[PDB]
């Protein structure tokens, strides 16, 4: 039930800024292959450590094919580490509360006051996205992408 | 002293070049190591030779 | 400064030769060539050794 994006098994690697308060952002995504369910658990990208978000712009296609879509996307700091390939994973919503993205191809950024103030690690996380809702009947092989403008070396 | 030895392995790097003239500095692999542990205890028996009769 | 090279390969000669004591002036062959190309670029990667703690 673990969807490995390239940015997380080390395929392509994340950048991290060389300074303090210098923002870096990357566009982490997915080309999926199976069509999303109820469970998955999509770890997309890898927030490098004594880094925060800043901001972050969750883009996805169109998720849905039939009427009164129903799928749910929330984003949250996967605890265990990076690239693990193990069903215990946790995730969370500390980014997204369930966006309402994926009913329709279209950008939604941060409306949540808990993404701004998301604490520090000294070890890299995981950013992964999760179908809390499953979809309405009907997906296909679509691009889950989640943008995320982190700062390193705050206070 | 000590019940457990540790050792790592180094994995290879595995990652995208960069082609062209797009800029690498803040792009940079971090290495990754793997750990492993074994422990230590005793293991012992003993054997009884009878009595005197 | 060069971004591309372009090699040749020479061709082998043919024609029909001139048997007898005919005269030889202009049936003389041509030399064909042909070409191909290569086009260089630059690749490079790069890994972190880690911080100071």
């Amino acid at each position: 039930a673990l969807i490995q994006s390239d940015f997380a098994q080390g395929i392509r690697m994340t950048p991290v800024p060389d300074c303090a308060g210098d923002v870096t952002a990357c566009r982490f995504d997915i080309t999926l292959k199976n069509a999303p369910a109820a469970g998955d658990i999509i770890e997309l990208g890898v927030l490098p450590g004594n880094a925060v978000p800043v901001e972050a712009i969750l883009d996805v296609d169109d998720l849905d094919t039939g009427g009164a879509p129903t799928i749910t996307l929330d984003v949250g700091i996967m605890s265990g580490p990076v690239g693990k390939n193990d069903p215990a994973r946790t995730c969370g919503n500390e980014l997204f509360a369930a966006s309402t993205v994926g009913q329709a191809g279209g950008v939604v950024r941060a409306t949540a006051s808990s993404a701004f103030r998301i604490q520090k690690a000294e070890d890299h996380r995981s950013v992964g996205v999760k179908v809390a809702a499953g979809p309405a009947t009907g997906a296909a092989g679509k691009t889950i992408a989640l943008i995320l403008f982190y700062v390193q070396g705050t206070s | 002293a000590g019940d457990r030895v540790s050792f790592d392995l180094s994995v290879r790097l595995r990652g995208q070049p960069t082609f062209g003239d797009d800029r690498v500095e803040g792009k940079e692999e971090n290495l990754k190591f793997y750990t492993d542990e074994v422990i230590i205890d005793q293991v012992r028996h003993s054997v009884s030779a009878g009595g005197r009769m």
